[PDB]
This record gives structure tokens, C-alpha cells and sequence, in this order.
């Protein structure tokens, strides 16, 4: 699903100024919980996952569990508040000769290593809002090789506050875009 | 735990000046007798944070705005009365009521921004404070997509401690953090 | 075919053309900044294909790019072969 | 896709607000408890605009209730949708104001803020589309007109692209409740028209006119003008909910009636209203409906638009109707009364048809003008504080609060100024 629908330019998965901005996205609590509400950082809408045990507690998007998302964007793009606590998030992305990879990083992680069925980063951020960028394209052709087939599935994990997900066909710098697809 | 008497409302039925609610002045929410910097803090300021535990008009209305205006205005003073603010201090937590603690934590923030050998001089007194906090520390609830109406009670007791322990990690120093693990397991360090 | 993917999303960079007298197809990408080595399998694969719309772009595609690309051809050799090879073991009565 | 935060300032404001709960919740078929009973799959298509789901199927609405002394709130508990109510949404000072404009603006106005933002703030990251506030409250008097012009500034700066629709009951003229009225009207006036995207004014001298003119109530109460003025807010955002033929929502209303960023002050207007037993002899219909909405006893507003000229105006339809008997009407009324629309700008009348009309009452609608006449209503409330300000006793009360005295000339200023603007457009 979303495999005929037009690609081309921006295409969100979650932004909290829609009508049920998790309609298509599922939620898992545990220990925790998913809230929402509003930062004196920005005053514009953000949506709030905090809990003690993240990897119990996450958001997946499609919500059906057997169906996939047909998004041919190569660029995902996330807007994010960091909350000084442990964070992690995956990808799931589909290769040249048919072979489910999936990548999961995280900030309390040790190493790289790229073993066959599932790629871990360790990375690093700075307290307060960021603007990650992923090429899953780049990615796949540097760790495994094969190049990039459309995306499959995306998952966020708890202790961060997550106000945009979204695609983007190539890299846009600042202002090259829509004035709310950007950090107020 | 029964209501352990206030002294507050002991001195204020006599002596204590913050009586004053009148205005043709463009001042703020409460008005003194006489102006504090006049006024010893040995007596005034422990019977002041000991007010916080009334529940009834007119003596907390008092108390509590009465301890904002002392610890603002003559925050120089203050760190002499540290230590004889602990046992009221203490008195007023062990209530448990979602009411009291909001406003000692108001204070508590209001307390460590004055100065930061304040908060040095409180580390100390950490294990004497947190066993409350440690309490009611993950007392959120889960709502997923929708809305939080709480914060204009500014009665979500759990947001008030996280920033409250915020404070007193950045303020503490060196030796305030693994005395918070010493009572706060659950808590992770927000140093960076 | 495989083929029929990268079309059916709009990612093969031809069109079709309906200047009425002969269908003729037109490049959305220049062939001069066109990746032989990617996109020149593909147009061999598309030759399997059974329906009009995906067979009359292999055709015209794949003869356009052998007949213009020139020295570019010969290191793409054995990644075409092996479609071709998929093609002619059809045995079918007009793919052949 | 269109969620909407109402915010309740005023002793007239809350109670106007609870009433229209009442509406709400009888339209959608919601318990006064939260606990949805109703008979109709459409009234959930849309129903997360003005309302929250807790845990364990129940609803809350998104309702902001403020004041500044316990005793509407101890009211507003005793209503019947006092439980509708989260616990929290409400707030109450602890010094009252006494209708004195300038205390609750400055003294308790300051205070009050850093508590009253943060409902405003969290619902905005958390409402699932903010595209505009609402806002109702009163101007003669002193706690919800100086908290609501300084809450809308803060509206304004916090959040400059959601819409701030605003709706005022202006000082009966002839006799308003208050009498500090004229200084707080004027203060609140200037305040109101630089932040304020939508004002819509409503009198009380009219309601008590209108209800004898048409519902022929011999002893009409405060019950019936609050009901009527909910069944004004809830034509207006009845679009947003349920479907329609051709629908317009606040900022559609916006661009298509505001000529000018300072001309947006519009009049507001419902049909049908008829008396309790007259009702049977009366067949309702499209023409019916065209002549009770611009016939000048039934506007809600003290201001004749037959003393001045129309700018731009706006009809809505509740329920199933023809298309071209609504335009048939749109055309023909506006050929019949051209000395009142202007001659440069045309196509005046705007046209909307909802799906879903009110309970019992068939067919609905709701008519927004936008004419010259407002000018009556300036002039008054600057007449009758001509002579209170020109022997200054009564500003001492306000001096001593901490507002200059230059202040009331400033908004005295603007008023005239807004004045002006509206004559030379009527040329
Ligand atoms: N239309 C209407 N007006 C009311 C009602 N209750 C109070 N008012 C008006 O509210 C005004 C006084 O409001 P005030 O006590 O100063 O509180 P404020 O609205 O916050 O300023 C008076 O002019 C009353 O006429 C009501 O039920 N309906």
C-alpha cells in the first residue's frame, strides 16, 4: 500500500496536525506511556513517548502487521527532541534480490557490526530538537551493497518527542522547503 | 498521619505581617508590613515554609506567596537558614497530598535558583527530602494521541519532579547525582 | 517480467508519443546522461512482456539503445544475455 | 481534520458556553457523563473536533473555562455538564475584580498567565489540527474582557497562524448591566481589533427586541438568550462536523467576507425563529427562510444596516436542499435591494449548504453580514465616555491600578481612527 499513489516531492508518515495523526500508525505501551503535548520550545505541535523500558514500548507504521508500505522516497527525514535518555528507532528496507534488511540504532550502543539479518548504529545527539536525515539508499550500498528498493517498515521507540516523520525524494537544505516541513 | 500543628498559624495570629492584601499601587499579589529586608530570617522564614501545610484560607494563601516574595527579594540572606529549613521542610512533604507538594516544589525551584552554594549545602540533605519524590516519581498516565489538560493546575506532579531534579542535578555539583541514584533508581542523569 | 515494477510507479523514464501517424516513444531522460550499466538490463527484460503498453516500450527502447549507445554496450553483455536468455526459452509464438 | 479549542472567559461567557455543550452534546447524541448513546453513525465521523476520549469510552470535551472569584465555577459544577467537564479545565482567581477593567487586566491579569497559557499551549500540540481557537466573553465588564484581550495577545504571539475567532456581547446602549462599561469597552476595543482575526458582536437590547418582535415570549429569562446564541455557534461550526453540498469553514468565512484586515467585524443572525404556537401555520421553505434572515427584525445586532450600506455577506443551510432555489434566492434578493450592497465591491452574498440540521428543527440557517452600520455602535460608546472622561474621577481607579491615564486616549484614538475607515469605505 501507497505503491500507486503519486511519490514525488514531500510525503509524511506522521505529523500531529492531521485528525488522528496515528490512524495509520499502531502503539505498544509498557511501563510507560505515549502523551501528548506541548513544549515551551516551539509552541507547534509535537507528539510525546516516555517510558522506563523503551524497547517495550514503541510506535510501527503500517498498523496491519502482514501488510507493508510501498514509499519509494529514498530520503526519511525525522524531526526529534531528545530527552537525555536512552533511544533507538528502526528501518525496515527491501534489497535488489528480494531479502528483508532492517536496520535498528541506538544511543546506548557499543559497536557497527553488519551481520547478515539486522544492522545496528551507534550514534549521538544534541539536547534538544534534531533534524536526522537517513539516505536508506546510501546506507545499503555502504553496508551490504545491493541497492535501494522501496521502504518497508519504520519503527519509533520510547524517550523522545517526535513532532514530524517524513520522506523526502532528494536532500533539501534549510529553506528549500515548506515553511512548517522545517524547525520553527 | 494526623495534621501535626502548624506553628505558622501560631505567630500569625499575633505577630506576622503579610496581612496586608490592599492596593493603590501597581504591586503584585501580596503586600508586607513592614519592608523584609528589615526583618531577621532565623524567624520569619522557618515559620514561613512551615505555613505551606495549611489547607484553609486565609493562612496558605499567605505562607506560600509570603515564602516566594522572602526567598526573591533577600536570596543573600537565606543560606545562614539553611539548615533549620530542612525539619519544616520535611514536615510538609510527609503529607503526601497532591496539593502540598506542588507548592514545595515551587519553592524547592524557586530555592536552588537563588544560589548555587545552596544547593551544595542541600546535598547533605538529600536523603532527608527525596524518599517522597521517590514515591510518586512515575505516577504518569497513558493517554497515546490526546490532549493533557493538567498543566494549568500545574498539578502533574511527575513533570514537576523531573524538572525539579533537573535543577538540583545542574546545581548540586559533583556529589549530587550518586546520591540521587542513592535514593532514585529509576533516574538517569541529565548532566549532558 | 520484472519490468513491468519499475513502469507501473513511473520510475522507467520514457513516454509515448501519440503523433498519430506512427507510435513513437520520447525520453523523459537524455540518453546522454543515461546509466547504461542500470537501465539496459531492464529494457531487455521488458522483451517477455505480453501486453502492448510494456512490449511496444521494450522494443522500441532496447533497439533504440543498442543502435545509438555504441562502445557503452560491451561491458553490459553478460548482464543482458541472461534476460535474453529468459526470453527465448518461452518458446513463445511472437516472442521469439 | 479540523480541531478546535474553546476558550470561556466571563461570567456571561461561561455561562453561554455551557449552553452550548448542552447543544453539542444533544446534537451529537453524548451523555452529560461522556458516554456516547446517540442513534446516528455520522455524529461520529467528526466528533474528535470538540472532544477528547479518555480511557474507558468516555469523552471530554475540549473547554476552557476561566474567571478570576470561585462562584461561576461553583455554578458551572452545579450544571447539568458540570461532569462533561475534566476536573482540571476549570481555573478561578483568588481577588476579584469587581468589573474594574483595569485590575484584572494588570494585577490579576500578569499572575493569572503563566497558569492559564498552558491548557492553551498543550491542547495546541495536542489538538489534533489546530486551525483556530474560540473565544467568548463580555466587554462591559472587567475580569473577561481585560483577561480575554490580554489572553488573545498572548493567543497571538504563541500561535500567530491558528485563527483567533472571537466572539463579544457589545454595551447595550441604551442600558447595560455595567457602568464602568464605557471605559472598559474602549480599552478592550483597541486591543481587540489588532490580534483578533474574527470578531462578531452581539447586544442583549436586541435579543429582548427579537424575542418579543418573533418568539412572542411574554417572560422570557437569560436561558433562552444563551440558547439562542448557541444556535448561532452552532450554524457557524456546523460545517466543520457533518457534510453538505457546498461548505464554508472559519477561514473560508474569513477570505470570503473580510475586504480589509480592520474591517472584520461582522453581524451575526439565525433562522427560522418563530412562537410556540405559531409554528404550525407557518410552512417553512427556501423564500421563507431568505426573508427571516435579512428582514431587520430578526438581526441580532443593535445596528441597522438600512442606516448604512453592505460590504460582504455570508448564508449557511442546515439539512437537504435544492442548490438552485438557494442560488435562485441569492440572485434575486441581491438584484432587489441594490441600493444597499456597494457598487465596487460585488458579489456580496456567499452561499454554504450542511447536510446534518439541527434536532426537530428541519431545515436551518445562519447568516453573517458584514455593513456600515457598525459605526452607530463606536459612536455611542465614544459619546457616553466623552463626558465620564472628561472630569477624570473614574480613571483614578484605573491610575491606581498601574494604567496611565494616556492609555484610554490611545484606544479613543484607534476608535476614531476605525471610525474613519469605515466611512471613507462606504464611498
Ligand atoms: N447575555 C447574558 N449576559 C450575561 C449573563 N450573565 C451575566 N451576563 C452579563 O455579564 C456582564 C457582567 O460580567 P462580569 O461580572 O463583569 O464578568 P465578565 O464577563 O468576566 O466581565 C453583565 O453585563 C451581564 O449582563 C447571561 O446569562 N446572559
Amino acid at each position: 500500500m501507497f505503491r500507486d499513489k503519486y511519490q514525488a516531492g514531500f510525503l509524511n508518515l506522521f505529523y500531529s496536525v492531521g485528525s488522528k495523526p496515528l490512524s495509520i500508525w499502531e502503539q505498544h505501551v509498557e511501563n510507560g506511556y505515549i502523551k501528548r503535548l506541548t513544549d515551551p520550545d516551539i509552541r507547534s505541535c509535537v507528539l510525546e513517548i516516555v517510558s522506563t523500558t523503551v524497547n517495550n514500548t514503541y510506535i510501527t507504521c503500517p498498523i496491519d502487521p502482514k501488510e507493508e508500505l510501498a514509499i519509494k522516497l529514498p530520503f526519511l527525514v525525522l524531526v526529534l527532541k531528545y530527552l537525555k535518555k536512552y533511544f533507538t528507532f528502526e528501518i525496515q528496507v527491501l534489497d535488489d534480490m528480494n531479502m528483508r534488511r532492517r536496520f535498528r540504532a541506538s544511543n546506548f550502543q557499543s559497536k557497527t557490526r553488519v551481520k547478515p539479518f539486522v544492522c545496528t548504529l551507534p550514534m549521538r545527539l544534541d539536547p534538544g530538537w534534531n533534524q536526522i536525515q537517513f539516505n536508506l539508499s546510501d546506507f545499503t550500498r555502504r553496508a551490504y551493497g545491493t541497492n535501494y528498493i522501496e521502504t518497508l517498515r519504520v519503527s519509533v521507540f520510547a524517550n523522545c518527542r517526535v513532532r514530524r516523520i517524513y520522506f523526502s525524494d532528494r536532500l533539501y537544505t534549510e529553506d528549500e522547503v515548506p515553511p512548517e516541513y522545517r524547525l520553527i | 498521619p494526623p495534621r501535626e500543628f502548624t506553628q505558622f498559624r501560631r505567630f500569625y495570629d499575633r505577630g506576622d505581617l503579610p496581612i496586608s492584601r490592599n492596593y493603590g499601587d501597581e504591586q503584585g499579589p501580596i503586600h508586607w508590613k513592614v519592608s523584609p529586608d528589615l526583618l531577621d530570617y532565623h524567624h520569619y522564614l522557618p515559620v514561613f515554609f512551615d505555613g505551606l501545610r495549611e489547607t484553609e484560607e486565609p493562612y496558605w494563601y499567605f505562607a506560600y506567596y509570603g515564602t516566594l516574595d522572602l526567598i526573591a527579594q533577600g536570596p543573600t540572606k537565606i543560606l545562614a537558614v539553611v539548615p533549620q529549613l530542612i525539619i519544616p521542610l520535611k514536615k510538609d512533604l510527609n503529607t503526601r497530598e497532591p496539593e502540598i507538594l506542588c507548592r514545595c516544589m515551587a519553592v524547592i525551584q524557586a530555592l536552588v535558583k537563588a544560589d548555587p552554594l545552596i544547593s551544595e549545602a542541600l546535598v547533605p540533605y538529600y536523603r532527608q527530602i527525596l524518599p517522597v519524590f521517590n514515591e510518586f516519581f512515575l505516577d504518569n498516565k497513558n493517554i497515546g494521541d490526546r490532549i493533557e489538560y493538567s498543566q494549568r493546575k500545574h498539578n502533574n506532579l511527575s513533570d514537576l519532579i523531573h524538572e525539579t531534579l533537573e535543577e538540583m542535578e545542574k546545581s548540586g555539583g559533583p556529589e549530587a547525582y550518586i546520591n540521587i541514584k542513592y535514593m532514585i533508581p529509576s533516574y538517569q542523569s541529565a548532566v549532558a | 517480467t520484472e519490468f513491468r515494477r519499475f513502469y507501473d510507479r513511473g520510475d522507467i523514464p520514457v513516454r509515448l508519443v501519440h503523433t498519430t501517424f506512427k507510435n513513437a516513444i520520447a525520453w523523459s531522460v537524455d540518453p546522454s546522461v543515461l546509466d547504461y550499466q542500470h537501465y539496459l538490463p531492464l529494457f531487455f527484460d521488458g522483451l517477455r512482456e505480453k501486453e502492448e503498453p510494456y512490449r511496444f516500450f521494450a522494443r522500441k527502447g532496447t533497439w533504440e539503445l543498442l543502435k545509438n549507445g555504441g562502445t557503452r554496450v560491451l561491458q553490459c553483455i553478460p548482464q543482458v544475455v541472461i534476460p535474453l536468455k529468459k526470453a527465448l526459452d518461452t518458446r513463445d509464438m511472437d516472442i521469439v | 481534520v479540523r480541531e478546535i479549542v474553546h476558550i470561556q472567559a466571563g461570567q456571561c461567557g461561561n455561562q453561554i458556553g455551557a449552553k452550548f455543550w448542552e447543544v453539542i452534546s444533544d446534537e451529537h447524541g453524548i451523555d452529560p457523563t461522556g458516554s456516547y448513546h446517540g442513534d446516528s453513525d455520522l455524529q461520529l465521523e467528526r466528533i474528535n473536533v470538540y472532544y477528547n476520549e479518555a480511557t474507558g469510552g468516555k469523552y471530554v470535551p475540549r473547554a476552557i473555562l476561566v474567571d478570576l472569584e470561585p462562584g461561576t465555577m461553583d455554578s458551572v459544577r452545579a450544571g447539568q455538564f458540570g461532569q462533561l467537564f475534566r476536573p482540571d479545565n476549570f481555573v478561578f482567581g483568588q481577588s476579584g475584580a469587581g468589573n474594574n477593567w483595569a485590575k484584572g487586566y494588570y494585577t490579576e491579569g500578569q499572575e493569572l498567565c503563566e497558569s492559564i497559557l498552558d491548557v492553551i499551549r498543550k491542547e495546541a500540540e495536542s489538538c489534533d489540527c489546530l486551525q483556530g481557537f474560540q473565544l467568548v466573553h463580555s466587554l462591559g465588564g472587567g475580569t473577561g474582557a481585560g483577561l480575554g484581550t490580554l489572553l488573545l495577545n498572548k493567543l497571538r504571539e504563541e500561535y500567530p497562524d491558528r485563527i483567533l475567532s472571537t466572539y463579544s456581547i457589545v454595551p447595550s446602549p441604551k442600558v447595560s448591566d455595567t457602568v464602568v462599561e464605557p471605559y472598559n469597552c474602549t480599552l478592550s476595543v483597541h486591543q481587540l481589533v489588532e490580534s483578533a482575526d474574527e470578531v462578531f458582536c452581539i447586544d442583549n437590547e436586541a435579543l429582548y427586541d427579537i424575542c418579543f418582535r418573533t418568539l412572542k415570549l411574554t417572560t422570557p429569562t437569560y436561558g433562552d438568550l444563551n440558547h439562542l446564541v448557541s444556535m448561532v455557534m452552532s450554524g457557524t461550526t456546523c460545517a466543520l462536523r457533518f457534510p453538505g453540498q457546498l461548505n464554508s469553514d472559519l477561514r473560508k468565512l474569513a477570505v470570503n467576507l473580510v475586504p480589509f484586515p480592520r474591517l472584520h467585524f461582522f453581524i451575526v443572525g439565525f433562522a427560522p425563529l418563530t412562537s410556540r404556537g405559531s409554528q404550525q401555520y407557518r410552512a417553512l421553505t427556501v423564500p421563507e427562510l431568505t426573508s427571516q434572515l435579512f428582514d431587520n427584525k430578526n438581526m441580532m445586532a443593535a445596528c441597522d444596516p438600512r442606516r448604512g450600506v453592505y460590504l460582504t455577506a455570508s448564508a449557511h443551510f442546515r439539512g437537504r436542499m435544492s442548490s438552485k432555489e438557494v442560488d435562485e434566492q441569492m440572485l434575486n434578493i441581491q438584484a432587489r435591494n441594490t441600493s444597499y450592497f456597494v457598487e465596487w465591491i460585488p458579489s456580496n452574498v456567499k452561499s454554504a449548504i450542511c447536510d446534518i440540521p439541527p434536532r426537530g428543527l428541519k431545515m436551518a440557517a445562519t447568516f453573517i453580514g458584514n455593513t456600515t452600520a457598525f459605526r452607530e455602535l463606536f459612536t455611542r460608546v465614544d459619546s457616553q465616555f466623552q463626558k465620564m472622561y472628561a472630569r477624570r474621577a473614574f480613571i483614578h481607579w484605573y491610575v491606581n491600578e498601574g494604567l496611565e491615564t494616556v492609555e484610554f486616549d490611545e484606544a479613543r484614538s484607534n476608535m476614531t481612527d476605525l471610525i474613519q475607515e469605515y466611512e471613507m469605505y462606504e464611498t
